[PDB]
């Protein structure tokens, strides 16, 4: 009676409401991806707005329980994930031009194309066309083409549009007691009232700050290496004590260096580890892929599949015409009903998608248990670390010449060991300092520190003295380079992936040792142990009913995210790199530019 | 034993029907019974009182138990003497866009006390100003359905309950 019996009263009945109606909805859009109809469209689309109105009534209804009288942390947090206004505290006029705004933008990034000089009718768009010249192409001309036309040509009609989205979203943060956006974003890693595990808003930037420094030693010798090779494949362009000009490094805006493996390959005479025709030739399905994975999950003591997984999945790709989108999901419909999406073809690449999509369904069947508000990971970077540390463990040697797919002998050497651990430096180490550098612009922006006349100049600067990367060209305040990113013009927040690569390792080290392994951490499987199932069934059962600082102390040991166990997982590569940069400068010099002369 | 093993259609929870008449062996021939449990024994009057729970809360049908069905719906005296038996309906009474024919209570001012059936439908209270017969702010339906579909896990599944009660 007093304040907290209502507001358990109140919630039996969303819960149940919301677990039927949210089933529903999901159904509907998963009958939409798996056969596109263009029926099914407004199936889909009329169960889709009666869920997100029902969201909202019972939004509104849900304000009048004061939070201040709650003492239950279940029942408060459910309330206060209930109780957010998010939009709508803006006026109708308002509201309706930020998404308005947001369509346009969007719109813009999807459909906006470029053409040739010499040849006006051969417009290219970016998705089949131009990130394909910024991954295969080694003309130095054709790659500065294309990087200065997407910039000049897109990157100057998302400005004016950023420019008010902005303010709108300032205000709408703002009418939410949230002093910024920036603040806002960040409002998802804070934990309050715990006594002992409490982690605020403005901690999150000083403990990202703080890991970074730490990283650089590793990233300077890798920038130097690669500075080192790229100098030979494109001599006279490349200066050996300056930075590296930003359309060189493998995609369009040098968000990964993974497509610089073909230049700067350490051993190029030892190929790597590649289980595809042992598959072809021992004529392995697309669905005794699915099975290997299951009896891996298995074999750690986590549970079987559904008996449902099997037939309501789609584990090939569709018939002659069932026309349905391609992309490797884990559907998670409720009321027991998990599901997978994915085209797989026999080959290498998938049989570790697989693994990546079981773990994302084994985390989605640990928590089942848990009111219906708190069904998610414990912040925005759980999930996909979880999803992540099965396809790390599944891809060793020692697993596939378990398995059956290498010979039973196979004896390794360390020179594929270096290629292994270089390919992987190269998307995991080349993209921490692009998200600590934008997610910081962005910060800064939103905050008020950069005055709307001295975006470009401060994000340019920041790039030579963070990335180690230099502009081919000058960009006055007319352009717009964040803005032309996929997660900068569709309103996304960019520090998940961050956090991610750092509870990646943290949880792979703290599994190996559970484990009982004795050798280097890039050789370590976890198959076949229970201790580790164990350990990792502890905080996957959770969800979000704890603060995730005591979640993440389940399993390693420690209450906020940690930079050593990733330099543990690099230090052989470290140590050769270190032994390679004999000769050359590590480092770079914030004064050179291509132009300069 | 035919009839109330049989029935082409089963009561609702919170109003659950009770059989009572004037051969074992034959129900012990028969699907395989998911759940099959006496706990008294391995009669002046026999009861056979019969309904359709979801697959999770079969474990509740059991003498010392708690939850939203032995405490709102069905109760069984912890001096039971009779036996329960459960097996799966999905293929009968679940139905796609949902079968929303089985309700059963999860409001209720006070526990029930064993073998008592409730089938009043009054708004319930449950903050301090009177409801006066309508749906509102804390006054709520104390009747909700199981929007039973064939694509659900198990435990999530249909379930038809039969108890046996002996003297
Ligand atoms: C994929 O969607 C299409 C369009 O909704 C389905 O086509 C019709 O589906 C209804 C529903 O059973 C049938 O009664 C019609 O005979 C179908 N017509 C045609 C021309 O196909 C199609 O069945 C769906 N795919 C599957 C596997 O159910
Ligand atoms: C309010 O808090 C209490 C404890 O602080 C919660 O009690 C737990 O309830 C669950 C399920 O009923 C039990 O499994 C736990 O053992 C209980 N905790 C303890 C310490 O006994 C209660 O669930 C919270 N309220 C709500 C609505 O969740
Ligand atoms: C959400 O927005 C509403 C208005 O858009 C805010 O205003 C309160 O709304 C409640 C519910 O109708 C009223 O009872 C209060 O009188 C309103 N004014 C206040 C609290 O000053 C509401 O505060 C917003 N909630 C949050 C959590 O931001
Ligand atoms: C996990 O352990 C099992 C059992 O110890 C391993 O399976 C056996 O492996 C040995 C050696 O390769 C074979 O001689 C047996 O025939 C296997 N038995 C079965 C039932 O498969 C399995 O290889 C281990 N897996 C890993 C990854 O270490
Ligand atoms: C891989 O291992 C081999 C064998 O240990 C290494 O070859 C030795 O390298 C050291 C380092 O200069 C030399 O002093 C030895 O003379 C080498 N062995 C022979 C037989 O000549 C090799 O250097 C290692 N490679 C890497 C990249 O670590
Ligand atoms: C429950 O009822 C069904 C049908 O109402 C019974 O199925 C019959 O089984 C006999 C035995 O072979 C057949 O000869 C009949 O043809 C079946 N009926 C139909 C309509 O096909 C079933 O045996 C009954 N079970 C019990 C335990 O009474
Ligand atoms: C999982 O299923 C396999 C058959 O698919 C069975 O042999 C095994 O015992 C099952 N394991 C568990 C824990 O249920």
């Amino acid at each position: 009676s007093t304040i907290e019996e209502q507001a358990k009263t109140f919630l039996d009945k969303f819960n149940h409401e919301a677990e039927d109606l949210f089933y529903q909805s999901s159904l509907a859009s998963w009958n939409y991806n798996t056969n596109i109809t263009e029926e099914n469209v407004q199936n889909m689309n009329n169960a889709g707005d009666k869920w997100s109105a029902f969201l909202k009534e019972q939004s509104t209804l849900a304000q009048m329980y004061p939070l201040q009288e709650i003492q239950n942390l279940t029942v408060k947090l459910q309330l206060q994930a209930l109780q957010q206004n998010g939009s709508s505290v803006l006026s109708e006029d308002k509201s309706k031009r930020l998404n308005t705004i947001l369509n346009t933008m969007s719109t813009i990034y999807s459909t906006g194309k470029v053409c040739n000089p010499d040849n006006p009718q051969e417009c290219l768009l970016l998705e089949p066309g131009l990130n394909e010249i910024m991954a295969n192409s080694l003309d130095y001309n054709e790659r500065l083409w294309a990087w200065e036309s997407w910039r000049s040509e897109v990157g100057k009609q998302l400005r004016p549009l950023y420019e008010e989205y902005v303010v709108l979203k300032n205000e709408m943060a703002r009418a939410n007691h949230y002093e910024d956006y920036g603040d806002y974003w960040r409002g998802d890693y804070e934990v309050n009232g715990v006594d002992g595990y409490d982690y605020s808003r403005g901690q999150l930037i000083e403990d990202v700050e703080h890991t970074f420094e730490e990283i650089k030693p590793l990233y300077e010798h890798l920038h130097a290496y690669v500075r080192a090779k790229l100098m030979n494949a494109y001599p006279s362009y490349i200066s050996p004590i300056g930075c590296l000009p930003a359309h060189l490094l493998g995609d369009m805006w040098g968000r990964f260096w993974t497509n610089l493996y073909s230049l700067t390959v350490p051993f190029g005479q030892k190929p790597n580890i590649d289980v595809t025709d042992a598959m072809v030739d021992q004529a392995w399905d697309a669905q005794r892929i699915f099975k290997e994975a299951e009896k891996f999950f298995v074999s750690v003591g986590l549970p079987n599949m559904t008996q449902g997984f099997w037939e309501n999945s789609m584990l090939t790709d569709p018939g002659n015409v069932q026309k349905a989108v391609c992309h490797p999901t884990a559907w998670d419909l409720g009321k027991g009903d998990f599901r997978i999406l994915m085209c797989t073809k026999v080959t290498m690449d998938d049989f570790l998608t697989a693994h990546h999509e079981m773990g994302h369904i084994q985390y989605d069947m640990a928590y089942a248990a848990q009111p219906f508000l708190l069904r998610n990971g414990a912040n925005e970077g759980f999930h996909e670390a979880v999803g992540e540390i099965m396809s790390l463990s599944a891809a060793t040697p020692k697993h596939l010449k378990s398995i059956g797919l290498l010979s039973p002998d196979f004896q390794e050497d360390n020179e594929t060991e270096i290629n292994f651990l270089l390919k992987q430096a190269l998307t995991i180490v080349g993209t921490l300092p692009f998200t600590y550098m934008l997610e910081k612009w962005r910060w800064m922006v939103f905050k008020g520190e950069i005055p709307k006349d001295q975006w470009m100049k401060k994000w340019w600067e920041m790039k030579r003295e963070i990335v180690g990367v230099v502009e081919p060209v000058p960009h006055d305040e007319t352009y717009c380079d964040p803005a032309s990113l996929f997660h900068v013009s569709n309103d996304y927040s960019f520090i998940r992936y961050y956090t991610r690569t750092l509870y990646q390792f943290q949880f792979q080290e703290a599994l190996c040792q559970a484990a009982k392994h004795e050798g280097p951490l890039h050789k370590c499987d976890i198959s076949n142990s229970t201790e580790a199932g164990q350990k990792l069934f502890n905080m996957l059962r959770l969800g979000k009913s704890e603060p995730w600082t005591l979640a993440l102390e389940n399993v390693v040991g420690a209450k906020n995210m940690n930079v050593r166990p990733l330099l543990n997982y690099f230090e052989p590569l470290f140590t050769w790199l270190k032994d390679q940069n004999k000769n050359s400068f590590v480092g770079w010099s914030t004064d050179w530019s291509p132009y300069a002369d | 034993f035919h009839e109330v093993f049989n029935a082409t259609r089963f009561a609702s929870v919170y109003a659950w029907n009770r059989k009572r008449i004037s051969d074992y062996s034959v129900l012990y021939n028969f699907a395989p019974f998911f759940a099959f449990k006496c706990y008294g024994v391995s009669f002046t009057n026999v009861y056979a009182d019969s309904f359709v729970i979801r697959g999770n809360e079969v474990s509740q049908i059991a003498p010392g138990q708690t939850g939203n069905i032995a405490d709102y719906n069905y109760k069984l005296p912890d001096d039971f003497t009779g036996c329960v038996i459960a097996w799966n309906s999905n293929k009968l009474d679940s139905k796609v866009s949902g079968n929303y024919n089985y309700l059963y209570r999860l409001f209720r001012k006070s526990k029930l006390k064993p073998f008592e059936r409730d089938i009043s439908t009054e708004i319930y209270q449950a903050g301090n100003k009177p409801c006066n017969g309508v749906a509102g702010f804390n006054c709520y339906f104390p009747l909700q359905s199981y929007g039973f579909r064939p694509t659900y896990g198990v435990g999530h599944q249909p379930y038809r309950v039969v108890v046996l009660s002996f003297e």
